[PDB]
This record gives structure tokens, C-alpha cells and sequence, in this order.
């Protein structure tokens, strides 16, 4: 029970928000005041996991990778890989970019 | 606005209903599947909390006005969970009526009849009683077994279905209905668009048109049955006349199947059991599902899933935890389907496991569906949907095509005929006694049969519709109806009727989609995709939709039909035509020795 899910919200997210708000939802005319019942809903809601679920319920965890560029230099680059080094022979040399 | 308002209403408690239902499930499954005190006490508590929680939403969904709702869903799971049931009434009523119904239900366990001069020799139904009416020939043990039941169940039995109509009576009309057998028929109401409307007092009148050409097949069988009593029974059976009640091989003559040997056409010619064809070969209950989960992807509907091999037990356990012997197919919610079963190495386990896992496959298909929504269209449909399967499982040429039966082997008419005529003692023989007890039930809520009349009124219709006589004349202090299971434990008993009329329009719709060209007792679904996908468009509704929609997209009609329960028993009706020529085909009311 210490996975949770919001339910209900009055308008829908942008991209990349977050809402940790944990106000009650307001589904009527009349005001909440705090305290649960009718039209008047908590809308965090627990993922209760348990093993013996369907395929479609078990727990699954998600990262989303998100790469961006901006005006400043990049300096998230993948490795470059180093091969062994030869010498006394005629070799296309690549040294730390300098070719 | 108040549609809105009803659709974050269910949002809400959807969530919350499938994790109770979820705790409860699993519950009820622990003490089924592990019997003891523990989990008894701790399915009584998730029970609780769960029935509870339904109440309380369910009174809160009550204020909801359906004058403002246009989308039928929404409406359709509102309406759902608006039925209240027994919560109607007061505390004192819903008390005293559930002090009535276990009452009986703990009366009914401990039934009790004991022999004449031989005070030792004492049984109960379940052990030995029903052994008595399955195998035994002797007229004056039946006689006696069968009369003192009834005086034994029906004396106790008679002032507490005194109370427990008026108090069932009361409750249906606290909940806007004329009576408890309106009720009833309120399971099978339909509200939608236009030509799709069914109506509770409908279905009376279709059932009676439904029993207006099923009488002379049943006159037929009930001609044949009667002559090889007669055969079995000298002087006791009257050829004009009815048959006697404790006669028909079981304790209230709801199946005919335990008078197959007495009714055998050709005794020479052997069934189509398999079982020691499976004791050569080495199967096992993992073969047995394994097998079943082959002809249910052969036919399109998709695989099994892990948990369903991971959770079930398909063996007995035999490590010290008591289990309930009856198979069982269970729905736990949250994409959980698991089946308890004692399986054994048999072709009627074999058929049976087919049958339950046709009622997994059924409520996978409707996961899809909301909470409310994830049932049968109707009481009907979820037991048909198993029994279409246990029907195309029993084929020759199923047994054939998986290697039970051998490549060579002949089918001749005889085998056919006689497996019709122990299909048609299971399945025809039970029609008359569902409608005649259905209709005797709903006529007593209704209050049609005068109180001190009961009795006199049912003796009459089993003389009329079933054409069974009683033995002994039974005065009014008697309550026969109320010996069986069903009628002493509160469950409806038009499913039974309904299942038989939908599995063979479902059978014949499905061969008729698989493009199947021969007779339909020998028909086989398998390796056909199309017939699955139509059966599948069935399944995916779950109850979203009306009930006439559903058997409108499976066999193209709106109503009830018989014409394929009579083309499936063709030949057999052909045949037993052809051997009642002589004979006179009906019965006469008055009471024939
Ligand atoms: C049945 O329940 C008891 C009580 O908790 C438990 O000890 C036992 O292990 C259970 N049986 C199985 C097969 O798990
Ligand atoms: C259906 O397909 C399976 C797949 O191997 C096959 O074994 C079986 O013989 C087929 N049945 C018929 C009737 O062709």
C-alpha cells in the first residue's frame, strides 16, 4: 500500500508537471471542507500489489529518459571506444579528436 | 451536472470495490481450497467488510435520479449497483428472514430419515440416501426412502416457507417489485434502444411458448421411460397412466441420467468412455487442462495465464488441509481466474474441466468491462458458455483428433442413438420439472394458489405438465417442494432452463459459423477461427449491453428458441417415434397404479 495514483484532478497535466497536491476533489456544487464522503472524494489512490495479480496489474516500474540540447556545449556524450595502440607502422591515428 | 457527478461516483468506486471484492475473493478461496477455523473466520470478516462497503455505496447511489442519464452504460452500472436486495427491510426482518434461511440451510445438512424396525440403520441424503435412489430397483426402499424425506423435511419445513414467503414478499415489494417472483424475473430485464426491450412479465409467456413444442419429444422420452419401467416394474407402472415419483432415479426426479441402464436402447453397444484409454497412455489432470487449453486456442479465444497454472489446484492436495469437492471457477478480480477442481483421471472430469474452463475464458473476455459490468448478460449465459464447450469436448471427433480414440474407429447409429437418449434423460427430462417448479413458485409469491391450497395445486401440475403422479396421497401439512436443495436455500431455479435453451442456440450457431455439415450432436468447434471470433464478440460484452443483443450477435434471434434443442435430439426423436408407434404417447391426470 506505499504506491499511490492520482484519480481525480480538475484539468488534465502539461507535459512534464507534477501534482503532489492533496486536496480533496470537489466534484459538485457544494464545498468539500476537509472531510471525505458523497461528491467529496481523497484523490490518491493506492496501488495495492499484491503477486497473484493479472498480467495487466502487476506492478511495473517506468524511467522516461528525456535528452535535451540547449545553447550551451553538450557534455553528456557517449563513449568513445579506445582500441589498442600500434606503433612503427603507417596508422590513421585519432588522438582526442585530433586526426 | 448529475452525469458527471455519477461518472466520478464510479470512478471512484470501482477502485475500491475490485481491491474489497479482490480481499474477499481471495478469502473465500483460502478457505475453499484450506479448510479451517482461521480462514473461516477471516472469510467471514473480508465478507463482511465487503458486503458492507457495497451497502454503503450503494445507498449512496440510491439519491441518484436515472430521469437526467443518457448514456447506458453509466445507467446500466447505476442500476446495478442500486439493487439493495434484502437490505430493504428493517433490522428485526432482514434478521428474522436470515434466522429463517439458516434455519434451513442447517436443517437441510442434517437431514435425516431412519429405517422402520432397525432403529441403527439411520441415513442422511448425502452419504446413502442418494446412492438409494441412483442404484437401487427395489420398489419398496424407494417408496420408503422418498416418503419418509418428504414427511421428515416437509413437516418441519412447512410453517418455514409459511414465513419465509411473506417475508421475501415484503422485501420484493419494499424494493418496487409485485413479488418475490418478479424479483426473480428482474434478472432478466432489459432496458435499451428500440426492439431490444424485455420485459419481466415476458418472460413467463416466452417460457411457455418455448414449452409449447418441446411436449411432444418429452411425451415421447416420457412414453419410452415408462414402457422399460414398466418392463423393470410389472404391475406397478400403468401403461395409460403417470410415473411414479420415487421411479425416476434420483430423490425429486430432477435428472432422469440415473435410469440410463433400466432405459438403455442397446445394451450390447458400449458408451464413448475414454478413461482407460487414459490410464494406458499416462494422462493427468496437467494433460486434462492442457488439452482444454489447446481446443480453447485451436478455437481463437486467447492462452491461459500464469497465474491461472501457478494458482489453481488440479489435483487433491493430500497433505492435510480439507478441500470442497465440487468444481468451482473462480473470478478474484484484478486479472486473477483460478479453478478448484479434484481432478481425477476421467472423461467426466476431462468434460468438466472443459466446462469450468469455459467460465474462466467467459470472465476473461469481460475484464475489460467496469467493475459492475463484469458478469453474465444474464444468469443463463454464464453457465451455457461452459456447457457449449462440455458439449464439443464429448464429440468423436474431438477424441479422435487428440488421440483419445483411435483413427479407426466406427461410429454406427447405434452409439449415437443411445448417447442422444442419456443426454436427452439429462437435459429434457429436467425442462418440465424447472418450468413446472418455477411456475409453482411464482404463482405462490404472486399469491395465485390460495394458501391452504398449496399442496393440492402442485400435485395437479406434476399430474399435468410433468406427468408424474405422487405415490401417496399428501394432504396440505406436507411441503414437497421444500426437500429440494435449491427452494430451501433462496436460488432460482429458471437458470437451469434458460442454460439449456441458450447452449444449443449457441451450439448451433457456432457450428453453423464453423460451417460444420453434418448432425449437430456430432459437431466439433475446433480449428476454427471465425466460430471463436464470434463467440468472442459474445464474451468481450460481458453485460455492458442488453441480453437480446448479445443472442442477437450470436445466433441472429432476439427471444428464446427451441428449434436447435429439437436439431440436436432429430435422430432421437426420429427413433423414438419409430418405437411408439403401438404404444400411446401421453399421460392421463387421474391417478393410474
Ligand atoms: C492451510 O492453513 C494453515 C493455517 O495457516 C497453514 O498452516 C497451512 O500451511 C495451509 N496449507 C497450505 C497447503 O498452505
Ligand atoms: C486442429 O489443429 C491441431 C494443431 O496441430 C491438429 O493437431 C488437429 O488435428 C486439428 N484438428 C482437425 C480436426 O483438423
Amino acid at each position: 500500500y506505499n504506491y499511490l495514483y492520482r484519480l481525480f484532478r480538475k484539468s488534465n497535466l502539461k507535459p512534464f508537471e507534477r501534482d503532489i497536491s492533496t486536496e480533496i476533489y470537489q466534484a459538485g456544487n457544494k464545498p468539500c471542507n476537509g472531510v471525505a464522503g458523497f461528491n467529496c472524494y481523497f484523490p490518491l489512490r493506492s496501488y495495492g500489489f499484491r503477486p497473484t495479480y493479472g498480467v495487466g496489474h502487476q506492478p511495473y516500474r517506468v524511467v522516461v529518459l528525456s535528452f535535451e540540447l540547449l545553447h550551451a556545449p553538450a557534455t553528456v556524450c557517449g563513449p568513445k571506444k579506445s582500441t589498442n595502440l600500434v606503433k612503427n607502422k603507417c596508422v590513421n591515428f585519432n588522438f582526442n579528436g585530433l586526426t | 451536472l448529475t452525469e458527471e457527478n455519477a461518472k466520478t461516483f464510479l470512478n471512484n468506486f470501482n477502485q475500491e470495490a475490485e481491491d474489497l471484492s479482490y480481499q474477499s475473493s481471495l478469502a473465500s478461496w483460502n478457505y475453499n481450497t484450506n479448510i479451517t477455523e482461521e480462514n473461516a473466520q477471516k472469510m467471514s470478516e473480508a465478507a463482511a467488510k465487503w458486503s458492507a462497503f457495497y451497502e454503503e455505496q450503494s445507498k449512496t447511489a440510491q439519491s441518484f435520479s436515472l430521469q437526467e442519464i443518457q448514456t447506458p452504460i453509466i445507467k446500466r452500472q447505476l442500476q446495478a449497483l442500486q439493487q439493495s436486495g434484502s437490505s430493504a427491510l428493517s433490522a428485526d426482518k432482514n434478521k428474522q428472514l436470515n434466522t429463517i434461511l439458516n434455519t434451513m440451510s442447517t436443517i437441510y445438512s442434517t437431514g435425516k430419515v431412519c429405517n422402520p424396525k432397525n432403529p441403527q440403520e439411520c441415513l442422511l441424503l448425502e452419504p446413502g440416501l442418494d446412492e438409494i435412489m441412483a442404484t437401487s430397483t427395489d420398489y419398496n426402499s424407494r417408496l420408503w426412502a422418498w416418503e419418509g424425506w418428504r414427511a421428515e423435511v416437509g413437516k418441519q419445513l412447512r410453517p418455514l416457507y409459511e414465513e419465509y414467503v411473506v417475508l421475501k414478499n415484503e422485501m420484493a415489494r419494499a424494493n418496487n417489485y409485485n413479488d418475490y417472483g418478479d424479483y426473480w424475473r428482474g434478472d432478466y430485464e432489459a432496458e435499451g434502444a428500440d426492439g431490444y426491450n424485455y420485459n419481466r412479465n415476458q418472460l413467463i409467456e416466452d417460457v411457455e411458448r418455448t414449452f409449447a413444442e418441446i411436449k411432444p419429444l418429452y411425451e415421447h422420452l416420457h412414453a419410452y421411460v415408462r414402457r422399460k419401467l414398466m418392463d423393470t416394474y410389472p404391475s406397478y407402472i400403468s401403461p395409460t397412466g403417470c410415473l411414479p415419483a420415487h421411479l425416476l432415479g434420483d430423490m425429486w426426479g430432477r435428472f432422469w441420467t440415473n435410469l440410463y441402464p433400466l432405459t438403455v436402447p442397446f445394451a450390447q453397444k458400449p458408451n464413448i468412455d475414454v478413461t482407460d484409454a487414459m490410464m494406458n497412455q499416462g494422462w493427468d489432470a496437467e494433460r486434462i487442462f492442457q488439452e482444454a487449453e489447446k481446443f480453447f486456442v485451436s478455437v481463437g479465444l486467447p492462452h491461459m495465464t500464469q497465474g491461472f497454472w501457478a494458482n489453481s489446484m488440479l489435483t487433491e492436495p493430500a497433505d492435510g488441509r480439507k478441500v470442497v469437492c465440487h468444481p468451482t471457477a473462480w473470478d478474484l478480480g484484478h486479472g486473477d481466474f483460478r479453478i478448484k477442481m479434484c481432478t481425477k483421471v476421467t472423461m467426466d472430469n476431462f468434460l468438466t474441466a472443459h466446462h469450468e474452463m469455459g467460465h474462466i475464458q467467459y470472465d476473461m473476455a469481460y475484464a475489460r468491462q467496469p467493475f459492475l459490468l463484469r458478469n453474465g448478460a444474464n444468469e443463463g449465459f454464464h453457465e451455457a458458455v461452459g456447457e457449449i464447450m462440455s458439449l464439443s469436448a464429448a464429440t468423436p471427433k474431438h477424441l479422435k483428433s487428440i488421440g483419445l480414440l483411435p483413427s479407426d474407429f466406427q461410429e454406427d447409429s447405434e452409439t449415437e442413438i443411445n448417447f442422444l437418449l442419456k443426454q436427452a434423460l439429462t437435459i429434457v427430462g429436467t425442462l418440465p420439472f424447472t418450468y413446472m417448479l418455477e411456475k409453482w413458485r411464482w404463482m405462490v409469491f404472486r399469491g395465485e394458489i390460495p394458501k391452504e391450497q398449496w399442496m393440492k395445486k402442485w400435485w395437479e401440475m406434476k399430474r399435468e405438465i410433468v406427468g408424474v403422479v405422487e405415490p401417496l396421497p399428501h394432504d396440505e401439512t406436507y411441503c414437497d417442494p421444500a426437500s429440494l436443495f435449491h427452494v430451501s436455500n433462496d436460488y432460482s431455479f429458471i437458470r437451469y432452463y434458460t442454460r439449456t435453451i441458450y447452449q444449443f442456440q449457441f451450439q448451433e450457431a457456432l457450428c453453423q459459423a464453423a460451417k460444420y455439415n453434418g448432425s449437430l450432436h456430432k459437431c466439433d468447434i475446433s480449428n476454427s477461427t471465425e466460430a471463436g471470433q464470434k463467440l468472442l464478440k459474445m464474451l468481450s460484452l460481458g453485460n455492458s449491453e442488453p441480453w437480446t443483443k448479445a443472442l442477437e450477435n450470436v445466433v441472429g434471434a432476439r427471444n428464446m428458441d427451441v428449434k436447435p434443442l429439437l436439431n440436436y435430439f432429430q435422430p432421437l426423436f426420429d427413433w423414438l417415434k419409430e418405437q411408439n408407434r403401438n404404444s400411446f404417447v401421453g399421460w392421463n391426470t387421474e391417478w393410474s397404479p
